[PDB]
């Protein structure tokens, strides 16, 4: 769903976040300090859910 | 301004030239000289702005 580009993804040089929703897309030329929030799944196996 | 205009800045020291139509805004320290300074902002390491 998402392609990210930039320089080290730190809040000292601006970067990008291009993501693809079901029927949308948003692009931000921003200076994100951090985005590492996978929201880890306890049931990551795709067999059940 | 009767005293001074500390509103508009500019860059004096950069590692290399910039490509046409490029914007580079950053607040860092320039590694002048042979001393690998790590944010001293003092002798032989000047603020580029
Ligand atoms: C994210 O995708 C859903 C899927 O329908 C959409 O409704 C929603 O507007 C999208 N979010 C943004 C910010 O576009
Ligand atoms: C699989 O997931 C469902 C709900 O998503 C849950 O009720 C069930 O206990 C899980 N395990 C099995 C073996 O069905």
């Amino acid at each position: 769903r998402g392609w990210i580009f930039g320089t080290t993804l730190d809040s000292k040089t601006q970067s990008l976040l291009i993501v693809n929703n079901a029927t949308n897309v948003v692009i931000k030329v921003c200076e994100f300090q951090f985005c590492n929030d996978p929201f880890l799944d306890v049931y990551y196996h795709e067999n059940n859910k | 301004k009767v005293s001074g205009n500390y509103n508009y800045l500019y860059r004096l020291f950069r590692k290399s030239k910039l490509k046409p139509f490029e914007r580079d805004i950053s607040t860092e320290i320039y590694q002048a000289g042979n001393k690998p300074c790590n944010g001293v902002a003092g002798f032989n390491c000047y603020f580029p702005l």
